[PDB]
């Protein structure tokens, strides 16, 4: 979906010229009565790599924030500031743990995603190493709700759709774990 | 210098990419004319051009340069609008259609979820360029070609559009690059062999190529709409017609033969394993392989465009009208119902991922 | 729309003007003026006048009428009875 | 989806078409360098329509019946 | 300049020129509908816009057929 | 009840909530007249066109002109060219003023 | 996006065929671009004149309503 | 008997596709990777001694609205629309560098300047009749008059 | 520099001077092209392509009808006009281009705030098809009913027998 909107960046500068778009900045911070929070610094690739680990670790805070939105009756952005900060800190903690326990496996995964159009199906080898490392060091398991445990696509042995071009770093790391970990 | 040059190149880098892209298409189109004459020659047991450049490699250059050094015939110098409006519209229509042709994953100038619509819409504009030449013209042979040109459009346009929609319906996407990636496990030639034949027939009709060469039948309408054209207007129309031949040959490779996908997955991995992915040399080779896969499939149908010309006589345009409406349209409309019935029956309705 | 707008006086007036562009004997031309006697027209001179009169009124004398016409009044009667406006294109009428 | 690259290509395509006409207009030798038969606007024997050798009736704006009009 | 009915001069003096004028006028309404729907982020208006394009195409076909037969009647002797 | 004001992704758009509250007020039996629902109708029309808010912006701009206030001193900074959303404007620590790449994402 | 590619060709062919007719249109086009780019306000004055003569609410009419309200509200407070 | 002279033009056409594919696959990938290194030209061009092997980012295709939001968010974090960063905490500059596009909502130029398309009973009323604008100005006037109470 | 203004001015100039029917169908093409391009940017790329797909096919059928009707009428009919008066007419029409008289709506810019609640993102065409085939399926079926009437209608009007 590449529909032009007034809420984000459009397709080309000709659209900006026709719309006379002004990219407006604000130099004012949040008022002091709202406690400050540390924003998440992960880009698109690390966030997609850690999406299921944030959900597993921060499920109760994700639900509580979203339940606050529904029960606010239209006043979600203002009322649920407190619940929003809980999610931001919890999500940051997951990324901090990934940089202290599984940095090599974590970086291997989202760099594969940047190499393969950010598609999960093209980085199974790197994801499997990452999933094993996170479970053994954080007790967090990727789970896809609504389907039986053995019918998860990320655990499929012989997928119909496979990446066209292999990721060399993923291939080398996968072989280093096949022979060593599984003697 | 140095610092002011190492960022000037970055400032103009993407213009070099487009210029290289334009040259890549022009080279194929330029040597398609040479390839067609060489291919027909051996099938007709002649040789084809071999005396213009070493083994005939400069034949395309000589034909273009000689025509670019020819007088432009028009009633008045100010009448440059009349004989140039037609060819320019036809040339712009086919060149803009190449923007959505991906030589690799994401390697297309225009990426959009409506690339299929843009492809068909841009091609339909090229028909308007042909009919412009017959602008209350005093040439009787130019007029007769315009009537035939409109008749051919009514034949293939419905058939060609619906066949492309079936492939889009099977993938539930109007993005060309998504259609290419959806053929990783199966090439659509196997499930839709009748559609590939129908698509190729419509491609021949669209480009006014034999056996559907009624617009430019030398034995019927001397030269058709180009009988009054010379020098640059003839070149632009000649360039546009052959640019459509390459484009339709490339489209056939995309819709039914997986586009740029490798013939063998094992061979693709072995070749790329010889190169380091931390160096740019891997991505230079990767682009050569992926486009090489597209080139081999596209060259086969460009060969087939020449092959059918050297093996089949021309069919009358009134017979073509009955051929598409009585035969092709019922078949394609039958398939557009058959395909969803199969997919729904086995719980395999397509989604975009 | 497609109907004659001629009158006997206007047709006679224009018939006289056409015939005065030739080398006729007399410039006094009326309905009873004969081509052969009063105007002194021979075979070819008479046919030149008839074709010239055809050009003015956009009518075509038939063979029998042209080979038997004697007076100017017969020419006037033929023009009134047979003249029709030329059919226009579809755009001229309904637009 | 960014389309700035696409816009540059469309601009080049439009300019490219004018180059073919501009090159042909600036490459051909002048008429005086050729047989010097004058401008094409005066050479009526050349700018006239082609009818395989013999001139015929001029029917540029005559109606053309079409047998596939219903199709 | 619109209140003096300036558009009546921009329309040509042929029957088919009246047809072209109607297509342009209907196309203006569809463009306006797309303009409103896109701002509102309303797909209902885009459904309306698509319907207006399809319906206007049907109108052109019917009008052309009447004009085709009307031109046929005048050139209908076909004695040759 | 037919769906109106559907977003580009199949769900409600920005102004569906205003429209939904108008329908609920008009079809509620407890009301005797449509006067209580008048304020809800204005909000829905304000959601689409923002005519009152644009009018408020017109007054503030006009009021600042008579006071001599410079627009750049009380306004909001903006950039007109997307390629010039440089890292220096974004406030990055090592931010440079070189143009950003917007040709192909 | 087709007009982007077509525009150079039609403009060049316009001047080649009707140089004087194209010059007047191009000159008129550029004059009203200069008026808007240099903030000369020629088109704004015509728009203000049209709204005033046709009974429309004008920029000055809207501002006068605010002044009347501001004067009234200030008097009420004081 | 395979005629190799007939296959020479096909080999050149084969090289024609490879020229486009080789340049596009490599130059576009290199440009994205170069701009993801940092916000300044001294990092994009100069390669540090302690930096590891270069990891390339391939071009992105088949995007949606979420990817447009991500691209702007990545710009405010790295100075590139596809910048790379796995930091747990963002910089202080990320708090106040948000970009909000403000634009006009006027009708297309063809709708208000075409010699034929702009003429309709409702468009004339909008353009020449003050009945709509006079009534709507009441709502704007009611806003200021309802402040003092 | 809004170049759409210049293109429409050129198109408007030829509308007042168009004489034959071929120049009129050329006006139609010179009208759809600015519409498509202005739709391709700004508002809606989807309907810019839809306009090209449908109207270009109608143009060719329109053009082929002209070849069967032209009857020499406008090849010799004279027109008078005058260069000065034509420019004056276009200049006055150029003076007023404000289709609406809500100055606040035309001069004050607005923004929208995007949200992440729509994790399922698809093109507008899919949403149109979702509603057209489910919510407004009656409209789709009636449109097919109208298309059926046109097919029968064309045959009875045109066919001699
Ligand atoms: C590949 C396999 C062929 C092979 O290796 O040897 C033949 C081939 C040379 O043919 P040849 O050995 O001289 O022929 C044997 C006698 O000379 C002459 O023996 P012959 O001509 O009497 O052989 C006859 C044979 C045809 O000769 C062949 O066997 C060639 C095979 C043709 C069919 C497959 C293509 O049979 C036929 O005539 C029927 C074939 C056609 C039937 C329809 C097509 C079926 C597929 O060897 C090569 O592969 C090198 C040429 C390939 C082109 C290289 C340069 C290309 C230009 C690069 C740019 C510069
Ligand atoms: C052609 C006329 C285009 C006029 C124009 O304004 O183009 C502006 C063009 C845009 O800048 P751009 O090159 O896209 O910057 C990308 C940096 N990564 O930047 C330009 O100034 C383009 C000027 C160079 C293009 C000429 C062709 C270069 C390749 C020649 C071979
Ligand atoms: C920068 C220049 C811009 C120029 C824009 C207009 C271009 C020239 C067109 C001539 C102007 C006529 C149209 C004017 C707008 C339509 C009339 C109208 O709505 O009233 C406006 C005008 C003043 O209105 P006012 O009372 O001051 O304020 C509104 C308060 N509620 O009330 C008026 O008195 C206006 C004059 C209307 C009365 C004379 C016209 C009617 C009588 C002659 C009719 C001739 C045509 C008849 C056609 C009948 C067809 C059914
Ligand atoms: C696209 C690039 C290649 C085409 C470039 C040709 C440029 C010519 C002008 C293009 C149209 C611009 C808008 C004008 C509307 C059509 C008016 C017209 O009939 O064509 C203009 C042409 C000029 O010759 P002229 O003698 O001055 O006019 C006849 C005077 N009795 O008089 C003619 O009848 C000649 C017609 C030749 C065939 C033109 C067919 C229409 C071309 C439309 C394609 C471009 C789309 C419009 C782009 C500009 C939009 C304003
Ligand atoms: C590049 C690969 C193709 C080269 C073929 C070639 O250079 O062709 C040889 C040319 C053309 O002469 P010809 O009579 O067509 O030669 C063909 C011989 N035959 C007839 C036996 C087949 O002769 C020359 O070298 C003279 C000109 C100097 C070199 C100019 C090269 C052309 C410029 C464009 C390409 C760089
Ligand atoms: C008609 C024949 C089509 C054809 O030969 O193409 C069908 C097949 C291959 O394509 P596939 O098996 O359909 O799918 C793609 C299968 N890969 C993954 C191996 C590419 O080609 C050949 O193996 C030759
Ligand atoms: C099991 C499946 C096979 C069933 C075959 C039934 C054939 C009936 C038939 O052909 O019916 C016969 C009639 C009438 O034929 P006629 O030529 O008027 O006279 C018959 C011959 N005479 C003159 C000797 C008597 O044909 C029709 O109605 C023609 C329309 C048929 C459908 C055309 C469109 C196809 C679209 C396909 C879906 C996309
Ligand atoms: C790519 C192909 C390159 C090879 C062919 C180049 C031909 C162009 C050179 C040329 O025409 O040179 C000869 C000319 C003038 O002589 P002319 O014949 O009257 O010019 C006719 C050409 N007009 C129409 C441009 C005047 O000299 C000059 O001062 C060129 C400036
Ligand atoms: C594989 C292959 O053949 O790739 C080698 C290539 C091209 O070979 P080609 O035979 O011209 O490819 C044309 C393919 N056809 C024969 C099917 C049309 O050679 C080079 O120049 C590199």
């Amino acid at each position: 979906s590449s529909t032009h909107t007034n809420d984000s960046l459009n397709s080309s500068n000709y659209v900006d010229k026709l719309k006379d778009t002004h990219f407006v900045f604000e130099n004012d911070k949040l008022p002091s009565e709202i406690p400050d929070v540390e924003e998440v610094g992960a880009t698109t690739a690390p966030l997609l790599s850690a999406a299921y680990f944030i959900g597993a670790k921060c499920q109760d805070y994700n639900d509580d924030f979203m339940l606050c939105q529904k029960e606010a009756k239209g006043n979600g952005p203002i009322d649920c500031l407190k619940e929003g900060r809980r999610v931001t800190r919890c999500a940051s903690g997951v990324l901090k743990d990934l940089n202290t326990h599984c940095s090599d496996e974590f970086r291997l995964h989202w760099q594969c995603l940047s190499f393969s159009n950010l598609e999960y199906k093209n980085c199974r080898k790197a994801e499997s190493l990452l999933n094993k490392c996170v479970f053994e060091k954080m007790n967090l398991v990727k789970k896809i709700p609504g389907i039986p445990e053995d019918r998860q696509i990320h655990l499929k042995q012989n997928p119909v759709l496979k990446p066209v071009a292999l990721h060399q770093d993923s291939e080398v790391a996968f072989k280093k774990a096949q022979n060593e970990n599984s003697i | 210098m140095l610092n002011n040059l190492f960022d000037f190149i970055e400032y103009i880098e993407y213009w070099l990419i487009i210029v290289a892209f334009v040259a890549s298409v022009l080279i194929v189109v330029a040597y398609l004319t040479v390839a067609e004459r060489k291919t027909m020659g051996y099938m007709q047991r002649r040789l084809g051009p071999n005396a213009v450049g070493y083994y005939g490699v400069l034949m395309a250059v000589a034909d273009a340069l000689k025509l670019l050094s020819k007088e432009i015939v028009l009633p008045h110098n100010g009448d440059i609008i009349y004989v140039m409006s037609g060819p320019l519209i036809s040339l712009f229509s086919v060149l803009l259609s190449w923007a959505v042709i991906p030589f690799g994953p994401g390697l297309s100038l225009l990426d959009s979820e409506y690339s299929i619509i843009y492809l068909l819409a841009s091609g339909s504009i090229g028909v308007f360029g042909t009919v412009i030449v017959g602008w209350m013209s005093n040439s009787k042979y130019t007029v007769l070609a315009t009537v035939r040109t409109t008749a051919q459009l009514i034949s293939y346009e419905l058939v060609l559009t619906t066949v492309v929609f079936i492939i889009a319906l099977i993938v539930s996407s109007l993005n060309i690059n998504v259609i290419i990636e959806s053929q990783y496990n199966i090439w659509y030639i196997i499930p839709f062999f009748p559609l590939c034949l129908i698509f190729f027939i419509s491609a021949l009709a669209e480009t006014a190529r034999p056996p559907f060469d009624n617009v430019e039948a030398e034995s019927e309408l001397v030269s058709g709409h180009m009988t009054e054209l010379s020098a640059s207007p003839f070149v632009i129309f000649f360039l546009s017609e052959y640019c459509s031949m390459v484009l339709m040959s490339t489209l056939t490779a995309i819709f039914f033969f997986g586009g740029y996908l490798p013939f063998s997955n094992t061979i693709h991995h072995l070749i790329l394993n010889l190169f380091d992915q931390h160096s740019i040399y891997y991505f230079i080779i990767e682009g050569i392989l992926l486009s090489g896969y597209l080139a081999i499939k596209a060259n086969f149908f460009m060969f087939s465009f020449v092959w059918i010309r050297a093996a089949a006589p021309r069919l009358r345009y009134d017979l073509l009208i009955l051929f598409c409406w009585y035969v092709l349209l019922p078949i394609v409309f039958a398939i557009v119902v058959f395909a969803p019935g199969i997919l729904y029956c086995f719980d395999a309705l397509p989604v975009i991922i | 729309q497609s109907a004659s707008t001629l009158t006997k006086e206007d047709v006679l007036t224009r018939s006289v003007s056409v015939l005065r562009g030739f080398e006729v004997k007399t410039k006094d031309i009326d309905l009873q003026t004969t081509f052969v006697q009063d105007l002194g027209m021979d075979s070819l001179d008479l046919n030149d006048a008839l074709v010239a009169l055809e050009e003015e009124f956009d009518v075509v004398f038939d063979d029998k009428t042209a080979n038997e016409i004697k007076t100017v009044g017969e020419v006037v009667d033929f023009v009134l009875a047979n003249y029709l406006p030329t059919e226009q294109s579809i755009n001229h009428t309904i637009r | 989806m960014l389309q700035d690259l696409f816009n540059n290509y469309v601009i080049l395509v439009g300019i490219l078409g004018l180059i073919f006409l501009g090159v042909n207009y600036f490459i051909v030798e002048s008429p005086r360098m050729d047989e010097n038969n004058g401008n094409i606007s005066d050479y009526i024997e050349k700018s006239g329509p082609f009818e395989c050798g013999f001139s015929s009736f001029e029917q540029s704006h005559n109606p053309i019946p079409i047998a596939f009009i219903l199709v | 300049m619109d209140l003096i009915l300036l558009m009546l001069v921009a329309v040509g003096l042929n029957i088919i020129d009246i047809y072209i004028m109607i297509e342009i006028l209907i196309m203006g309404c569809t463009v306006n509908t797309i303009y409103s729907a896109s701002l509102d982020n309303d797909m209902i208006g885009l459904i309306y816009s698509l319907i207006q394009i399809i319906i206007a195409g049907v109108e052109s076909a019917i009008g052309l057929s009447i004009l085709v037969n009307y031109n046929r009647i005048r050139n209908s002797e076909e004695i040759e | 009840a037919p769906l109106q004001q559907v977003g580009r992704h199949g769900g409600p758009n920005k102004c569906f909530g205003e429209f939904q509250r108008v329908v609920e007020c008009m079809t509620n039996a407890k009301h005797d007249s449509y006067e209580p629902c008048n304020n809800l109708k204005n909000d829905y029309l304000e959601c689409r066109k923002h005519k009152v808010e644009r009018y408020k912006a017109f007054l503030m701009q006009k009021h600042a002109e008579e006071l001599g206030k410079d627009p750049e001193e009380i306004g909001a900074p903006f950039v007109r060219k997307r390629r010039f959303l440089t890292s220096k404007t974004l406030g990055l620590v090592d931010g440079d003023d070189y143009e950003i790449g917007v040709e192909k994402i | 996006p087709y007009l982007v590619a077509f525009r150079p060709a039609v403009l060049v062919f316009f001047f080649i065929r009707q140089p004087i007719g194209a010059g007047l249109l191009a000159g008129g086009f550029l004059f009203w671009q200069a008026d808007r780019h240099f903030n000369f306000g020629i088109r704004d004055n015509i728009h203000n004149f049209k709204q005033t003569i046709l009974g429309f609410p004008t920029q000055a009419s809207k501002w006068e309503t605010f002044k009347q309200v501001d004067a009234q509200k200030r008097a009420q407070l004081v | 008997m395979i005629p190799f002279e007939a296959l020479i033009p096909y080999a050149i056409m084969f090289a024609g596709f490879c020229l486009g594919g080789g340049v596009m696959n490599s130059a576009i990938t290199a440009d994205i990777t170069k701009r993801a290194r940092g916000p300044n030209q001294e990092i994009k061009r100069n390669v540090g001694e302690d930096e590891g092997p270069r990891n390339y980012t391939k071009p992105r295709y088949n995007t949606d609205q979420w990817d447009k939001y991500f691209a702007v968010r990545d710009l405010r974090l790295t100075g590139s629309l596809r910048g790379q960063s796995d930091n747990a905490v963002a910089e202080e500059s990320f708090k106040t560098n948000s970009i909000q596009p403000y634009s006009n909502t006027r009708r297309p130029w063809v709708l208000r300047r075409h010699i034929i398309m702009k003429n309709s009973p409702t468009k004339w009323a909008r353009k020449y009749s003050s009945r709509r604008d006079e009534r709507e100005q009441e709502i704007k006037d009611d806003y200021i008059r309802g402040m003092g109470e | 520099m809004n170049l759409e203004i210049l293109d429409l001015s050129i198109l408007g100039f030829y509308s007042l001077i168009s004489s034959n029917s071929f120049e009129s169908i050329a006006i139609l093409v010179a009208t759809i092209m600015p519409v498509i391009t202005e739709l391709w940017y700004n508002y809606s790329q989807l309907f810019a392509l839809l306009y090209t797909l449908i109207y270009v096919g109608a143009v060719v059928i329109l053009f082929v009808f002209i070849l069967s009707v032209i009857n020499e009428k406008e090849e010799y009919e004279y027109e008078y006009s005058g260069l000065f008066i034509l420019i004056l007419v276009l200049l006055l029409d150029d003076l007023d281009d404000n289709e609406s008289n809500d100055n606040d709506y035309n001069n004050v810019y607005i923004t929208d705030y995007a949200d992440w609640f729509n994790n399922y993102n698809e093109s507008d065409l899919s949403v149109i098809g979702n509603l057209l085939f489910t919510e407004y399926a009656l409209l789709l079926l009636i449109i097919s009913f109208i298309l059926l009437m046109s097919i029968i209608g064309l045959i009875l009007i045109v066919k001699k027998d």
